[PDB]
């Protein structure tokens, strides 16, 4: 009855907090959901040497998780008048998702974003890829089982990554982390007194008479509304910057996943190949394929030759002479 | 909502907050019970009544004792009256000098012998006692004062035998008329009347029970003047032996232990659970579904609208269609194994819709999309032979209402002292 | 003389039982690694009692028996006397002293309950008399001193007397060596494990290390 | 309180402004990209390959119309990565080498 | 001592100002620390006039 003296603050939060809420289900149907048909591979697993059984997901789980996937969330590890809602999208149906997408990825490339998916092969999709970013395309098939091995060991590597380095998560691990203490905090502003007598009602509603015992539960009131007004904010400006993270990995998603990105170090250091999406506790987590160029030489080099009086330029490339 | 039509969509009301109906107060049963058998002129028999509850109820209840008068306080809230020190002086007081025994009033015994103050806080019962102190040819072994030099004053102990003189001829150790002896037998026999018989003076010069304990339902509970409300279920932590209370890592009442016997009670307050309301629009239909959150299935009708509840309803909760998903259980809607796009949102892959199976509310899983199967080749292409146009809308907000505040004028109305 | 307390004097400060947390409160403990006074047995002079008194005694034959408390010990106001006569322990607040010279062969309270080493805490917060204790034995010799460890310290008794207490004195018994520490406002952080048992403790104003632990 | 309940809604007005802004600065550099160019970013006008972009007002804010180019009617045909000609290695410089 | 009652209002805006202040440098390492090495110059400034 006191507090309902105060009007609309009591409401507006309870409003505030469930906009939040309707926001990270917009969020993760944004980054995910952008695929529409849920394709699935082929059961050969042939696709030109390259080894995909780390990010395609295997039926041995009773959920639909790669191993990437089971090692991310295994990598990443209240009560009164708070209630913590489930998401709407489950885990099984975010694998799915990347699933979908990454099958898509591979059985078609650029197509199943652009539309109807194209099947073609996956050394000549590579070598798509490689022309692309101005490498011509016989360097791929004159050096396919080179380029397979690289990319086998690179993959492998990350595994080895994951399981000795967990600090790799530290955005995702921060989340959980800030939201834990924001409601640890949260709860522990109970005890406090706020410069009234006690932290218990029923002391000062038995000890102490009404005209002024009111006060005293007013001073409590409003240090628990205070409390309360400051816990809503602070979740406003992290949902703020939640929506921005996951407007970025959105954008990522579709100019990386589905296509390929001529932006240079938006996706991965290097020239940009193509990329891969797994699922991660609160999170996404991008495996970049790049070219980097390795082993350098010098040349002498000239603007244009000179032949007959006529000035020759080159059409692609620069010219070399030893 | 504060509207009369409401739109389509899912909607929190209130809270379910299940409510107890029942107290246990749990005290030890050392309630010290005080000596007063061992209680019940000059050299009172004052005995200080100390250090333990006073059940004057034994007094009031049982045969014998017929005077309860009582003064400062009143004679029926004692049982529930605690005391630094009581006070009782039982005495033997001739009745015509009981009825001067009153805070303010005069006579002879509280005129010479003691005083009592206009304030005076204190009990007095008394009781005849003939065949206790009544002998043959008068009792002397009670003397009285008939005479003093001067009115007393309350509380002043003066026991003493000098020789009250009022004569012009000195005294000095010899009685006689006008020399005379402050004590004077009242010589009490059995053959007096009420007025002239003796009574058992007892001036008394100036708690809650244990009730049977209720486990495994969420009532309100009182130990040791922790006060609380909750399911006291049987648990298994390991107390020590001093210690009495458990608590948890939000500093709350977690785990308490029984004071009369020593055994662990978890504490699990009711439970708790946000209704929300699952409803298409009023422009359609009525028809409404209601989720409670985090609250499992078989617990709403045992904390049904009969309870005392925040929910006051059975329209919408009288079993039916009951399902429990995830989020809690949702009542008033039919799980249908066919999957479509989510309409309304539940939680955990769950939406609800109104559909034909006529018209009614239906619960399902969502769809994620068509299954689809790419046959790849490894010498196999797809190649496109035709194409089309499409314009998209795209829309996207630039900038909202520009706003302004007199905050002066919102705060004070037309006030300069508020100003 | 004087050495050193190590991380001793840790009592339960409350009869709350928590389960595998660390609680900060703020009482009047003994510092971490403060001068703790030494006497041995061959005297027992009257020592002041402060906010509070940390006695440790290490002996085998008992020599130790019991305490006396007052302001002034004059037999003109109470004064506690606090004696184990080796069958029952004995507590009055009489004047007088049952010796001119304190041995063992209108009271208005009475109560009636080197391989040894027992540790006591006695704190007198507004009139009320807190005694926790601790008894364990040891098999090192009186060298070392006190031991190097942790122990925490369970209440046995609380008194409703609301006495004054500045001085004290022990008490022991003619036909073993103790330690006094005084208790000061500390702020702690009490490790409590799955039993409720203070496993560890931190002294928050010792080192900018533990400063650190406890922020 | 009156003043308690002014700073909550001037905090709601300045966080709605700063998204408000990011959605803004998003328009801003959509309108750049694609009604004065266009775009080679996926999904970032239209789906399918992007040709053009029209801007249209609107009540607080702006209704952008993508023209673009979806692929529609597929045929299957059998492909290789190069030809065998006297003993020479022929790769096509674009297009894909196909069957039918 | 009267605002030791009121709770832990200070350490949250300690908390909040350290990770805004954390975040600052992090801002202008991701802005400037897009190199491995430090490169330098030629001593002979002539780049095609
Ligand atoms: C692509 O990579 C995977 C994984 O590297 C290859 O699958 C096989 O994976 C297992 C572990 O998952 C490798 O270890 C083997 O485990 C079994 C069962 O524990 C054990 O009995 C073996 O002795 C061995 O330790 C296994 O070596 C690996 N197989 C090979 C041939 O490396 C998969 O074969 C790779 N595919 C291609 C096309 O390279
Ligand atoms: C209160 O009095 C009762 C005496 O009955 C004690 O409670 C139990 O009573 C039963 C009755 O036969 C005994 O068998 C038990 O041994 C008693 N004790 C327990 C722990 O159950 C009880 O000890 C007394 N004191 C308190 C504080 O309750
Ligand atoms: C809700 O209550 C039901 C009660 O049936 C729980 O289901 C199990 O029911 C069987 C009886 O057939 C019990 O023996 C099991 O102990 C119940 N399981 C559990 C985990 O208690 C159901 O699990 C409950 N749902 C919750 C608590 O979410
Ligand atoms: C490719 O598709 C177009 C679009 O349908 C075909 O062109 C005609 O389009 C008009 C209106 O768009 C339709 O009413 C006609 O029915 C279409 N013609 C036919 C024969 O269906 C076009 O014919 C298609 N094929 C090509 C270009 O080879
Ligand atoms: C290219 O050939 C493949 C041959 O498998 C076609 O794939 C089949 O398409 C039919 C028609 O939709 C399905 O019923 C079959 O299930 C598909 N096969 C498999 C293994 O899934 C494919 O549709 C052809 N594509 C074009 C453009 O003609
Ligand atoms: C190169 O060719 C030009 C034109 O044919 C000629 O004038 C010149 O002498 C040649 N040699 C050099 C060193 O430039
Ligand atoms: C859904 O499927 C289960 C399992 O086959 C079956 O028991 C149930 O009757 C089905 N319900 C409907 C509405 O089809
Ligand atoms: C190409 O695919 C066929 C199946 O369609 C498979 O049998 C064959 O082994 C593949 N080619 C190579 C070189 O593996
Ligand atoms: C403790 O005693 C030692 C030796 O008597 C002395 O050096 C030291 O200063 C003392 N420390 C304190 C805090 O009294
Ligand atoms: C002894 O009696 C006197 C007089 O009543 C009193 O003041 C004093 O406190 C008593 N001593 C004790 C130890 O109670
Ligand atoms: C010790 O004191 C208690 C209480 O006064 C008494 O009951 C007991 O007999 C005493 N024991 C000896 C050995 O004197």
């Amino acid at each position: 009855n006191l507090l309902l003296q105060y009007g609309s603050f009591c409401t507006q939060l309870k409003r505030a907090l469930t906009g939040i809420a309707v926001e990270q289900d917009k969020n993760t149907q944004e980054v995910f959901a952008q695929v529409k048909q849920i394709y699935k591979t082929p059961p050969i697993k042939y696709f030109g040497g390259f080894n995909f059984s780390q990010i395609l997901p295997d039926p041995s789980k009773p959920s639909k998780r790669s191993f990437i996937e089971d090692l991310l969330f295994n990598k990443v590890t209240k009560f009164k008048g708070l209630t913590v809602l489930p998401p709407l999208l489950t885990d099984e149906m975010i694998a799915q998702y990347t699933s979908a997408l990454l099958a898509g990825t591979i059985t078609s490339g650029w197509t199943f974003g652009a539309g109807a998916a194209l099947q073609i092969p996956f050394a000549m999709q590579m070598a798509y890829r490689f022309n692309g970013i101005g490498v011509t395309q016989n360097v791929l098939y004159e050096n396919q089982k080179l380029i397979a091995n690289q990319f086998n060991s690179a993959i492998g590597k990350i595994q080895d990554s994951l399981s000795s380095t967990a600090s790799a998560l530290g955005k995702l691990q921060d989340v959980v982390n800030h939201n834990a203490q924001a409601l640890n905090t949260l709860v522990k502003q109970l005890s406090s007194k706020f410069g009234a007598i006690s932290s218990v009602l029923n002391d000062i509603f038995s000890r102490l008479d009404k005209v002024e015992a009111e006060v005293q539960i007013d001073r409590l009131i409003t240090g628990r509304l205070q409390s309360l007004q400051t816990y809503v904010t602070q979740q406003l400006i992290r949902a703020a910057e939640i929506r921005a993270s996951a407007n970025l990995a959105a954008t990522k998603m579709s100019e990386c996943v589905l296509g390929q990105s001529k932006r240079v170090d938006f996706c991965g250091k290097g020239y940009h190949l193509m990329s891969f999406p797994q699922s991660a506790p609160h999170g996404v987590v991008f495996l970049h394929v790049t070219y980097v160029p390795a082993q350098e030489k010098n040349f002498t080099t000239a603007p244009a030759i000179c032949h007959d009086g006529k000035a020759h330029f080159p059409r692609e490339g620069v010219f070399v002479s030893n | 909502l504060k509207s009369f039509t409401v739109e389509k969509g899912i909607y929190q009301t209130s809270n379910f907050r299940v409510q107890p109906t029942e107290s246990i107060v749990r005290f030890p049963n050392i309630t010290n019970l005080c000596p007063f058998d061992e209680v019940f002129v000059y050299a009172w028999n004052r005995k200080r009544i100390s250090n333990c509850v006073a059940d004057y109820s034994v007094l009031y209840n049982l045969a014998p004792f017929f005077t309860f008068k009582c003064y400062g306080v009143s004679p029926t809230k004692l049982n529930d009256l605690c005391f630094t020190n009581v006070y009782a002086d039982s005495f033997v007081i001739r009745g015509d000098e009981v009825r001067q025994i009153a805070p303010g009033q005069t006579g002879n015994i509280a005129d010479y012998n003691y005083k009592l103050p206009d304030d005076f806080t204190g009990c007095v019962i008394a009781w005849n006692s003939n065949k206790l102190d009544s002998k043959v040819s008068g009792n002397y072994n009670y003397l009285y004062r008939l005479f003093r030099k001067s009115n007393l004053k309350p509380f002043e102990r003066d026991i003493s035998t000098e020789i009250y003189q009022a004569g012009n001829k000195p005294c000095n150790g010899v009685a006689g008329f006008n020399c005379y002896f402050p004590l004077r037998s009242y010589s009490f026999r059995p053959t007096y009347g009420v007025g002239h018989q003796p009574y058992r003076v007892v001036v008394l010069s100036f708690p809650k029970k244990s009730t049977n304990l209720v486990k495994n339902k969420c009532v309100n509970f009182n130990f040791n003047g922790l006060k609380g409300t909750g399911v006291l279920t049987e648990s298994n932590k390991k107390f020590l032996p001093f210690q009495q209370f458990g608590r948890d890592i939000a500093d709350t009442t977690d785990a308490v232990r029984d004071p009369q016997t020593l055994e662990i009670l978890d504490i699990t307050p009711c439970s708790f659970g946000g209704v929300s309301v699952i409803t298409p629009g009023t422009n359609t239909s009525n028809q409404v579904a209601v989720l409670y959150q985090g609250v499992n299935c078989t617990e709403v009708p045992v904390a049904i609208h009969a309870d005392q509840l925040t929910p006051t309803w059975r329209v919408y909760s009288t079993g039916s269609n009951v399902f429990q998903t995830r989020a809690g259980c949702l009542i008033g809607a039919e799980y249908v194994n066919n999957s479509y796009e989510c309409d309304i949102p539940i939680g955990a892959g769950i939406c609800a819709s109104y559909q034909t199976q006529s018209q009614s509310i239906i619960a399902y899983t969502m769809s994620l999309g068509a299954e689809n199967s790419v046959a790849y080749s490894n010498n196999s292409i797809a190649i496109p032979t035709n194409f089309t146009i499409s314009v998209t809308t795209e829309i996207l907000p630039v900038s909202m209402t520009k706003t302004s505040v007199d905050c002066t004028m919102y705060i004070c109305g037309d006030s300069t002292e508020c100003s | 003389a004087y050495t050193n307390s190590f991380t001793r004097g840790v009592y339960y400060p409350d009869k709350v039982f928590r389960s595998s947390v660390l609680h900060s409160t703020q009482d009047l403990f003994l510092p971490f690694f403060s001068n703790v006074t030494w006497f041995h047995v061959i005297d027992n002079p009257v020592l002041p009692f402060n906010d509070g008194v940390y006695f440790a005694s290490i002996e085998k034959s008992n020599i130790i028996r019991g305490w006396i408390f007052g302001t002034t010990l004059d037999s003109k106001t109470q004064s506690l006397l606090i004696v184990n006569n080796a069958t029952n322990v004995v507590i009055k607040v009489c004047e007088f002293q049952f010796c001119n010279d304190p041995f063992l062969d209108n009271c208005t309270f009475e109560y009636v309950s080197f391989k040894n080493l027992r540790e006591f805490v006695f704190k007198n917060i507004d009139g009320y008399f807190k005694i926790y204790s601790k008894h364990t034995p040891i098999i090192v010799r009186e060298p070392e001193d006190l031991p190097q460890g942790f122990s925490a310290l369970e209440p046995l008794v609380d008194l409703p007397i609301g006495i004054n207490i500045t001085r004290f004195q022990t008490l022991l018994a003619l036909h073993a060596a103790y330690y006094v520490g005084y208790l000061q406002p500390r702020t702690f952080l009490l490790k409590y494990n799955e039993n409720g048992t203070i496993t560890d403790a931190v002294d928050c104003a010792l080192d900018p290390l533990s400063e650190t632990k406890c922020t």
